[PDB]
């Protein structure tokens, strides 16, 4: 029932935790947008196995 | 979940073959590591001469042009047409 809590706006902010939740939040999603690109890694691609995963860097021969 | 071995790793793990012996791949650079060429620098010699040739790849074959000179000893044949000299 009652009605403020809490005390400010969704208790607003604060103005350094806006920038808290930020790209703390966001550069999470910059970096599940490395799931975006598959997020399988396994590509059918054998492969990211005997695990892995990477690796190459890249040795050739 | 073994307790057991975990499919054993020396055949598991038998990418022990990214260090073992695996001059399969790397030691085919040193020898050629030494490579020619006469063999090896002077004499026949640093081009060209070459262009042109041993080794480059490609291609391509070779040969070519006798192995010489047939002709070309002055003229060729021969002792040495004749021909006429």
């Amino acid at each position: 029932l009652w009605f403020d809590p809490l005390g400010w706006g969704s208790a607003s902010p604060q103005k350094l935790k806006e920038l808290r939740t930020k790209e703390i939040k966001n550069g999470r999603l910059a970096m599940l947008a490395v799931m975006g690109a598959w997020f399988q890694h396994i590509y059918t691609g054998t492969g990211p196995i005997d695990n892995l995963f990477a690796h190459l860097a890249d040795p050739g021969h | 979940g073994v307790i057991e071995e975990y499919l054993e790793k020396s055949k598991t793990n038998k990418e022990l073959n990214d260090k073992k012996r695996l001059a399969t791949t790397g030691a085919n650079f040193a020898r050629a590591y030494t490579v020619e060429f006469g063999s090896c620098k002077f004499p026949e010699n640093f081009t060209g001469c070459q262009d042109l040739a041993k080794q480059k790849k490609v291609p391509f074959l070779s040969d070519d042009l006798d192995l010489e000179c047939e002709g070309k000893d002055k003229y060729k044949c021969g002792s040495n047409v004749f021909w006429k000299w």
